[PDB]
RNA sequence: GAUGGGGAAGCUCCGUUUCAAAGGCCUGACAGGCCACCAUCGAAAGGGAAUCCGGUUAAGAUUCCGGAACCUGG
RNA sequence: UUGACAUUGUGAAGAGACAUAGUUUCUUUACUUAUUCAAUGAAGCGGAGCUGGAAUUCAUUUUCCACGUUCUAGCAUUCAAGGUCCCAUUCGGGGCUGAUCCGGGUUGAAGACAUUGUCAGGUGG
């Protein structure tokens, strides 16, 4: 009744391929596939340069004028799956696959509401866990 | 009729966190996760998290406590504790 | 970097809240820890007699290690080995018709205390081992004297579970060795020559000295400052 | 003892009191239920945890609300404050003083009463002080005492002139009235 | 066996070593509870010749009593302290 | 007035937070971290969440009926 | 109300009796482990160390002191900011310092007397 319901869809993975990453796709599928990712990344680049001009503005102003679904993580971001126009042909031996299925299927896991988004993150301690010497080595005299 | 101690029903009586669920089960995160996926139940989002978690919009998970009631009587858990004793 | 600044607090004596410090020196321990630390402390501070503290003076690392490396060759047969021996010998006596001696002789340590002390005063031992850590010490105090009397090369091992490891019991509090395969006869005979090297002259100084004349650090610093001023 | 607000006690001999001082503040001055003297709700900052720790001192005269108390061992000699008795010279009048250090006061507590340090034994630390009765007594220095007399001296001078006032008096402490 | 080497030793209740151990164990037992349990005796031969057999079901409690007579003072409490325990 | 604990030959007693390992969480990868009490009982006249009217019966109503509001928790 | 037994430990001398040497009679202090008293959410006990300062040095410091707070009815809490080094970028994870190092005696009083268990004098509705 509660175990028998399907999970929530956090940010959408699609199982279907674009059919542009396709071992000599149709060239329009190729073109639109590069174009969408170009839009997506140039947006990130423009906000990057916004941070850059922000930072240099503040660095000027420091000197110029005067003085006297939880865990803080969404699904991990998808990476590029593209072959450029030079590295594609017939003679399938040429084919270099691209895209890490670990990252991608883990995105599917976190996307389809099965698991929470997380680091594997390594060790950590709060306090010193003090060292000192045993009675026996202390008093062997 | 003994005024009813606000935060104890509805959201705060079906939605329970990881931390409280392993206070219940006493066992581990990792056996709690192995059990989760093996007996698969998945985390949820409630409609009002502040009123669920007593004022607090701290980002965390909730697990449909009825499912934990299911997880208690489960044969695999005995076997995991037997793995511990064996080790 | 510029946007963040150095606060630093002044904890001082009164003008702050204090941070969290080590307080293991200061806690309300439970009653059993407050017993079993004070017990060691008391047995340290008190002027023990020398019939005890012929304990408390004992083997070195390598001597103990070669001792146990030897004894870990001659164990008892655990029950697995016994039952295999039985299912062998049942067929062996059913077909071969031996006297239940078709199976060979064992060569193993002999680990009951009463067994040990019975073998002593027949002088059927060549080395016995003794555990320091026994709070019912009356069980054990007579052993080095008795072994001295019967001229058997006693030895006070440190650790009783260490002795249980080679009998397959939790604790044995002794072990002995009376008969050995030939291939460690020299090992044993030389081990005896290490042991008496470690003990035969130490016997003069263990007994003329009443251990545990020790003080704690505050009283020690008190008398040190007194001797310094005087 | 229905209305007794709290025992007229002192702070404890903590690290601040023992290796320094502390600023602590009065909030009000209230009449005790069945006592010849008044008391003082007075508050400090607990230095180990974040909160304002209340304390209940006895109200020496001269002290007003809205007042501070630097107090411990390194406190300046002023009315209302407290010190262990080694730092002061002879003659400093005090009250509510301790028999042993940290007992939070046995002596010189009642209304309009005090005690008078006259001597020191600085080596092998003690301090000589006279009682209100006048019996001399020498006690360790680490124990403490509040400056000044207990407020309300001259409570005794007034007669009562009728029995109902005495009944109202001795209803509060103890049924030791009417006496045979 | 060690039976007699313990028996003939524990008769010597005034030697230095046994009065040392007595000074130790009396303080231990003072700080522990009045009634309590030790999972192994301090006098095993002396147990073993009363009916002890070290197996599953035989138990040892250790116990403490005041000394002195029945105060109502000079009434002398015909119950032995051993029995009282 | 329990329990801890200690006495008492003992029925049961002294004591009520104290010579106690008393209890529960909060994230977060079985490990770290914070908090500090102490039971419980005792007021139909003390504190305290919130309701009025009219009608009605052989007999009751701030209780039912007709109408109209309020409190708490979801 | 006084005395005796044990609880009841370790010490250094003096006077001694004994085999240079251990066994016990007292007089002296001197101590902590027993026990006793009290308090604290059992938080800062004791020692050493830095920094500076008197200190008068009879060489070098013999030493001894201080070692973050005072006109004022406020406020200080989310492992603390900062510095420093790794990490794997990232939203920040970790170490050392900031906040000295070591012991364990929770902190003092008291200590072989107290006291507690048991006995014997004077007094005594």
């Amino acid at each position: 009744s509660t175990l028998d319901i399907e999970p929530i869809a956090v940010k959408e993975f699609t199982e279907i391929p674009h059919a542009g990453k396709s071992y000599n796709p149709n060239n329009k599928a190729w073109s639109e596939l590069i174009n969408k990712e170009y839009k997506e990344e140039k947006a990130r680049e423009d906000e990057r340069i916004a941070l850059e001009k922000y930072k240099e503005r503040i660095r000027h102003l420091m000197e110029t004028l005067d003085d006297n679904l939880g865990t803080k993580y969404s699904v991990i971001d998808e990476r590029l799956e593209i072959k450029f126009s030079d590295e594609l042909s017939d003679s399938l031996r040429k084919l270099k696959p691209e895209g890490n299925l670990l990252y991608d299927t883990v995105r599917k896991l976190q996307s389809s509401g099965k698991v929470e988004t997380r680091v594997p993150v390594r060790k950590g301690r709060k306090y010193k866990q003090k060292i000192t010497e045993k009675w026996t080595h202390k008093d062997f005299k | 009729m003994r005024i009813k101690k606000k935060n104890t029903r509805g959201n705060a009586r079906n939605f329970i966190t990881r931390s409280q669920a392993v206070r219940k089960l006493q066992v581990s995160l990792a056996d709690f996760r192995r059990l989760c996926i093996f007996k698969g139940i998945y985390p949820r989002e409630p409609r009002n998290k502040k009123k669920a978690n007593k004022g607090s919009t701290a980002p965390t998970t909730f697990y449909y406590a009825k499912d934990i009631q299911y997880l208690m009587h489960e044969p695999v858990l005995a076997k995991f504790r037997e793995h511990k004793t064996f080790a | 970097n510029p946007l963040t600044h150095s606060t630093p607090k002044n904890f001082g004596i009164g003008q702050a809240v204090q941070p969290k410090r080590n307080l293991s020196r200061y806690v309300k321990w439970p009653e059993y820890v407050r017993v079993q630390r004070q017990k060691k402390i008391l047995s340290i501070r008190l002027k023990v007699p020398p019939t005890i503290a012929q304990f408390q003076y004992t083997l070195d690392r390598n001597t103990a290690a070669e001792t146990f490396k030897l004894f870990n060759k001659y164990r008892p047969e655990t029950a697995a080995e016994k039952k295999e021996r039985l299912t062998k010998e049942a067929a062996a006596v059913a077909e071969g018709k031996s006297k239940q001696d078709a199976s060979p002789k064992p060569y193993a340590v002999k680990y009951g205390l009463n067994h040990v002390v019975a073998l002593i005063e027949n002088k059927k031992a060549k080395l016995v081992l003794i555990a320091n850590d026994v709070d019912p010490i009356e069980l054990v105090v007579f052993l080095p004297a008795l072994c001295k009397k019967m001229g058997v090369p006693y030895a006070i091992v440190k650790g009783k579970a260490r002795l249980g490891t080679l009998v397959n019991q939790k604790t044995s509090a002794v072990a002995a060795l009376t008969e050995v395969r030939a291939e460690d006869e020299a090992a044993l005979a030389k081990l005896v020559s290490t042991i008496d090297a470690n003990f035969a002259d130490k016997y003069d100084e263990v007994k003329k000295h009443w251990g545990g004349g020790i003080l704690g650090n505050k009283a020690q610093a008190k008398m040190d400052k007194r001797a310094k001023n005087s | 003892t229905r209305l007794r607000q709290g025992a007229a006690k002192l702070r404890t001999l903590d690290y601040a009191e023992r290796h320094g001082y502390i600023r602590g503040i009065v909030k009000q001055i209230v009449h005790d239920s069945g006592r010849g003297a008044p008391l003082a709700k007075v508050v400090f900052r607990d230095p180990y945890k974040y909160r304002l720790r209340e304390e209940i001192f006895i109200a020496n005269e001269g002290v007003h609300t809205g007042q501070f108390i630097y107090a411990g061992k390194k406190a300046s000699l002023n009315v209302g404050n407290v010190l262990p008795l080694g730092s002061v010279p002879e003659g400093t009048i005090v009250s509510n003083v301790e028999e042993k250090p940290g007992d939070r006061g046995a002596l010189a507590r009642a209304s309009g009463n005090y005690v008078i340090i006259i001597g020191h034994n600085p080596d092998e630390n003690k301090t000589r002080v006279r009682l209100p009765s006048g019996a001399k007594k020498v006690i360790s220095s680490d124990a403490r005492g509040v400056i000044g007399v207990i407020a309300g001296g001259g409570r005794v001078d007034k007669p009562l002139l009728k029995a109902g006032r005495a009944f109202h008096k001795y209803r509060l402490k103890r049924n030791s009235w009417p006496k045979t | 066996g060690a039976y007699k080497y313990l028996e003939e030793l524990q008769r010597k209740k005034q030697s230095d070593v046994l009065r040392f151990l007595q000074r130790v164990r009396v303080w231990e037992y003072r700080q522990k509870n009045v009634i309590h349990r030790a999972a192994r005796p301090t006098r095993p031969d002396k147990a073993r010749r009363l009916g002890y057999k070290a197996k599953q079901g035989f138990v040892i409690y250790r116990v403490r009593v005041r000394r002195g007579n029945r105060k109502r003072n000079e009434l002398k409490y015909q119950r032995s302290l051993r029995a009282t325990a």
